[PDB]
C-alpha cells in the first residue's frame, strides 16, 4: 500500500506525491508513518528532517524549517515555513552555518545537514 | 536419578584440578584460535570478504560503536579486544554445549563450572578496577554503603548470571533424558534451539556489561 | 530430623525458584512492553531498539538464573546434613 | 557432599586460557581488522 | 544405544531447521554485505577511471 | 520421614508452579499491551511487531518452562529420598 | 504418613492454582486495558484489535491451564503414594 | 490421619480463593480503568466500550469462578479421605 | 485432631481475607486512578464517570465480599468436624 | 491443643493485616498518584480533586479496617477455643 | 505449648511487618513517581506538589505504622499466654 | 521449645526482609521510570529532578531499613526467649 | 531441635532470596522499561540516559544483593545454634 504525501511552504507546494514509508521527528521524538495511521497532530522539532521512502526510486529526503506534521485518513501534511530537498544544499554553507550563534539559522543549518546525510 | 555438580578430578600442584571442565574449555580455545588464523589465511583489504573476515567484522565494529559511545575510544582502545574475546570465547563455549554426548556427559558447557565463570568476571574485575585508578589515580553522601554494595555486586552478578544461566540447560537436557525416548527428542529439539539462542544473548550481554562497567570505572 | 531439613530445602527452592519467575516474568514483560512500543512508533528503530532490551533482558534474567542456581545449591547439595 | 559453588583451583587454569586468548587477538585478528576499517 | 539415537533424532531436526530457514536467510545477508563492499571498490576502480 | 520429604517435594513444586504462572501470566500481559497498542497505531504494523512481540515471549514462557521441567524433578525424581 | 502426603498434595495443588488464578487475572486485566483503550480511540479498529488481544490471551490462559493439568496431577495421580 | 488432610484442604482452598480473589479484582481494576478513561474521552462511547470490556470481564471471572468451583471441590468433596 | 482442623481453619480463612483485601484495594486504587484522571481533565464529565467508576467498584468488591462469605464459612460453620 | 489454636489465631490475623496492608498501601499510592498529577496540571482544580480522590480513599481503607476488626476477632475474641 | 504460641507471635509480627513494608514501599514510590514527574513538567510547581504529596504518603505510611503498632503487640504484649 | 522459637524469629525475620526487598527494589524502580524519562524529555533537567527523585528512594528506602532494624531485633536479641 | 532451627534457616533464606528476586527483576524491568522508550524516540539520549539507568540499577540492585548477604548469614553462619 501506499500513502499520500503533501509538503506546503508559506508560499509554494513543496512538493506533493505518494509514498511508502515517511520518517520525521517530532518535538515529542522522533516517528515514522505507514500507509494506515492514526490521526495525528504533531509538531517537528526546529531542525527537522523528512525522509520519504518510495517503491521505485531512491528515497527523497528534505529539510524543513519550523515544520508542523498531521496524519489523517487521507493522508500525511506537512506544513513548513521553508523547505529544501537534498539536491539543492551546500553542505559547505549549511557546516558554517551551523556553527552560528543565532539558534534560528543554526537550526536552519542542522537541518541542511541533517538531509545531506551528514552530521 | 541425576546430581549436579560433578565433574572428574585431580591435583597438579597441591591445588585440585577438573580433570573435566577443562576439555571443553580448551576446545573452545583452539577453536578461536583456529578460526582466527583462518582469517588471517583469508583475510583481504581490497576483495570480497570470507564468511569468517565478514562474521569478525560485524562482531568488531558492534563492540567498537558500542565502546566509543560508551567511551572517548582513543581512552581506552585496549577495551575493544577485551571485548570480543569475551563475545565469541562465550559464544562458543555455549553452543559447544549443542553437541549431543550423554549415555554422563562431559563435551558440555564451561560456564556450569563456578570457577571458569569467576574467573571470567574477577578477570574483568581487576582489569576495569586498574583502569579506573589508570584514569583519575556516591551521589549522595548517606547513600554512600549502598556503593560499597554496588561494585561488590558487579563481579557477582557477572559471575552468577553467566552459570545458572548456562547451568540451567546443563541441568534440562539432563532431566529430558527420563523422558521417554519416543518423545523425548522434540522437547530436546526446542530446548535446545532456545539454548543456542540463549547462548547468544548471554555472551551479548556478558560483553555489553563488561564494556559498561569499563566505562563507569573510567569517566572522569 | 534428617527429612525435616529436606522438606525445608524443597520449600526454601521452591520459594527462590518462585521469586525468580516472578521477577523474570514481569521484567522482561515490562521491558518488552517498551520494545513493542517503540518498533509500532518507529519500525526502523528495531535494530537499534534491541541493544537496551537485551541489555534490561540480561540484567532481569540474570537475577533469575542467580536464583536457579542457589536453588540447586539449596537441593542437590543441601548445605546442613 | 561437594558445595560446589565454593572456588577450586580451576579458576586460575583458564584464567590461563583466557589470558593468552585475549592476547591472541591482541595482534591477531582486530588490529587487523580496525586497520582494514 | 537409546539416548544417542533419541538426542540425534534430534540433532536431525534442529539441522534440517538450520537449513531450511537460518542459513538461507544469512545467505542473502552476507551475500548483500559482500556486494556491498565489491561495489564500492569497483567504484573506486571507476573515480580512478574517471 | 519419606512421606515428610514427599509432602516438601509437593508444596515445593506447587510454589515452583505459580511462581511460574504469575510470572508467564503477566509477562505476556504486558508484553501483548503493547501489540495491541501498536495495531491500533498502525494496522500495517501487526506483522512487523509479531517480531519484537514474540522474542519477549520466548523470554518469558522461557522462564515458565524452565521452572515447570524443576517442578518435575522435585515432584517425580524427588533429589533426596 | 500417608495423609501426610495426601495434605502436602492438598496444599501444593492449591498454591499451584493460586497463582494460576493470579496470573491468568491480572495478565488477561492487562490485555483487556489496551483492547478497550484503542477501541476507544478508533472503533473501527475492533474487529482488527481482536487479533493480538486474544494472542496475547492464547499465552496468558496457557499458562493458567497448564497449572490446572498439574494440579489435577497433585491432586488425584498424586506421584509419591 | 483425617484432621490433617481436612486441614490441609482448608488451606488448599484458602489459597485458591486468595489466588481468585486477586486475580478477578486486579483484572476488573485494569479493564475498569481502560472503561473510564475511554468514556471520559468520548461519553457516546459507552455503549459501545461494554462490549470489549464486559467481553474482557467475561475472562477474568472466569478464572475466578473456576477457581471458586475446585475450592469446593478441595473443600467439600475432598478427593482424598 | 480437632484443634488442627480449628487451626487450618483460621489459617485458610486468614489467607482468603488477605487475598481480597489485596485484590480490592488494588482494584479499587487503578478504578479510582482513571477516575481522578478523567475528573482533571473534564470536571463536568464526574456526573458521568461515576457510571463506568461504580460499576468497576462493583465488580472489583463482589470478589472481596465473596471471599468474606466463604471465610465466615471457613471460620464459623467449618466444613469438617 | 488450645496453643495451637492460639498460634493458628495469631498467624491468621498477621496474614490479615499484611494483606490489608498491601492492599491499602497500593491503592492510596495509585490515588494518590493521580491526585498529584492532576494538581500538577491544574492547580486550581485541587479543591475539586478532593472529592474523588477521598471517595477512592474512603473505599480502599475501607477494606483494610474491615480486616483490622477481623484480626481483632481472630486474636482477642478467638472464635474456636 | 508456650514456645509454640511464641513461636506463632514471632511470625504473625514478621507477616505483618513484611505487608506494612510492602505497602509503603511502592506506594511511596508510585507517589513519588507523580511528584518526580510534575517536577520536571513545572520546576515552580514544587512547592505547590508538596501539599498533595505529602497527603498522599501520610496516608500510606498510615498503614504501614499502624502495622508497626499491632506488630509490637503481637511480639512484646502477646494476647494469649 | 527454645529451637522453635528459634526457627519462628528466623522464618519472621526472613519475612520481614522479603518484604522490605519487594517494597524497595519495585519502589525505587516505579521512582526511577520517572526520572529516566524527565531526563529523556530533558535532559539539563536532571540537576533538578534529583531534588524530589531522592525524597521519593528516601522514603521508599527508610521502609527498607526500618524492616531491616526489626529483622535484627527478631533475629539477635529474639524478644522471647 | 538442631535440624528445625537448620529447617527455619532454609526456609528464612528462601524468603529473603525469593523476596530478594522479586524487587530486583521487576525494578530494573520498570527502569528499562524508560531506557528503552528514552532510546526509541532519542537513541542519541542512550549515551546520557545511561547515567540516570545505572544510578536505578545501582540502587535496585542493592536491596538485592543485601538480602544475599543476609541470606549467607541465615544459611552458612546461622546466628542461633
Amino acid at each position: 500500500a501506499e500513502l499520500n504525501v503533501e509538503i506546503v511552504a508559506v508560499d509554494r507546494n513543496i512538493w506533493s506525491g505518494t509514498a511508502k514509508f515517511l520518517f520525521t521527528r517530532t518535538t515529542v521524538g522522533e516517528i515514522g508513518i505507514l500507509p494506515r495511521h492514526i490521526p495525528l497532530v504533531a509538531q517537528l522539532v526546529d531542525d527537522a528532517m523528512v525522509r520519504v521512502e518510495r517503491e521505485g526510486e531512491k528515497d527523497l529526503r528534505i529539510a524543513v524549517d519550523g515544520g508542523f506534521l498531521s496524519v489523517t485518513e487521507e493522508g500525511v501534511s506537512i506544513l513548513a515555513e521553508s523547505a529544501e530537498f537534498e539536491s539543492e544544499i551546500d553542505e559547505a554553507a549549511a557546516k558554517q552555518d551551523s556553527e552560528s550563534d543565532d539558534p534560528r539559522i543554526a537550526a536552519r543549518g542542522r537541518a541542511r545537514l541533517r538531509a545531506v546525510g551528514a552530521i | 536419578q541425576i546430581e549436579v555438580g560433578e565433574h572428574h578430578t585431580a591435583t597438579w600442584l597441591g591445588m585440585t584440578v577438573n580433570t573435566d571442565t577443562v576439555l571443553s574449555t580448551a576446545i573452545a580455545g583452539l577453536i578461536v584460535i583456529a578460526l582466527a588464523f583462518y582469517l588471517r589465511a583469508k583475510v583481504t583489504s581490497t576483495d570480497v570478504p570470507g564468511g569468517v573476515q565478514l562474521f569478525f567484522e560485524a562482531i568488531t565494529i558492534q563492540m567498537r560503536n558500542q565502546v566509543e559511545s560508551a567511551i572517548g575510544m582513543r581512552i581506552a582502545p585496549f577495551v575493544l579486544p577485551l571485548a570480543v574475546t569475551i563475545f565469541v570465547f562465550i559464544l562458543i563455549s555455549n553452543w559447544l554445549a549443542v553437541l549431543p554426548v550423554q549415555y554422563t556427559e562431559l563435551l558440555k558447557s564451561a560456564a556450569a563450572d563456578i570457577n571458569y565463570v569467576l574467573a571470567l568476571a574477577l578477570f574483568v574485575f581487576v582489569c576495569y578496577h586498574t583502569a579506573g585508578i589508570w584514569r583519575r589515580g556516591g551521589h549522595v553522601t548517606l547513600l554512600a554503603p549502598i556503593n560499597l554494595v554496588e561494585e561488590v555486586a558487579k563481579p557477582i552478578s557477572l559471575s552468577l548470571r553467566l552459570f545458572g544461566n548456562i547451568f540451567a540447560g546443563g541441568i534440562l537436557v539432563a532431566l529430558i533424558a527420563l523422558f521417554p525416548p519416543y518423545i523425548m527428542w522434540a522437547p530436546n529439539a526446542i530446548w535446545k534451539a532456545f539454548d543456542l539462542f540463549v547462548g547468544a544473548i548471554q555472551a551479548f550481554i556478558f560483553a555489553l556489561l563488561t564494556i559498561l562497567y569499563f566505562s563507569q570505572a573510567m569517566e572522569l | 530430623m534428617d527429612p525435616t531439613i529436606a522438606a525445608g530445602a524443597l520449600i526454601g527452592g521452591g520459594l527462590i525458584m518462585a521469586g525468580g519467575a516472578i521477577g523474570a516474568g514481569i521484567g522482561d514483560g515490562v521491558a518488552g512492553n517498551a520494545l513493542i512500543s517503540g518498533v509500532a512508533r518507529q519500525p526502523e528503530a528495531q535494530g537499534r531498539l534491541f541493544t537496551p532490551f537485551f541489555i534490561t533482558v540480561g540484567l532481569v534474567e540474570a537475577a533469575y538464573f542467580i536464583n536457579l542456581a542457589f536453588m540447586a545449591l539449596f537441593v542437590f547439595a543441601t548445605p546442613v546434613k | 557432599s561437594s558445595n560446589f559453588l565454593i572456588p577450586n583451583g580451576t579458576f586460575f587454569v583458564v584464567l590461563a586460557i583466557f589470558l593468552v586468548v585475549l592476547a591472541v587477538i591482541g595482534t591477531f585478528v582486530v588490529p587487523p581488522i580496525l586497520k582494514v576499517l | 544405544m537409546s539416548t544417542f539415537i533419541g538426542q540425534l533424532f534430534g540433532f536431525a531436526v534442529i539441522v534440517y531447521l538450520v537449513w531450511r530457514f537460518i542459513v538461507p536467510l544469512v545467505g542473502r545477508l552476507m551475500s548483500a554485505r559482500q556486494d556491498t563492499v565489491r561495489q564500492q571498490l569497483a567504484d573506486a576502480a571507476a573515480a580512478a577511471d574517471r
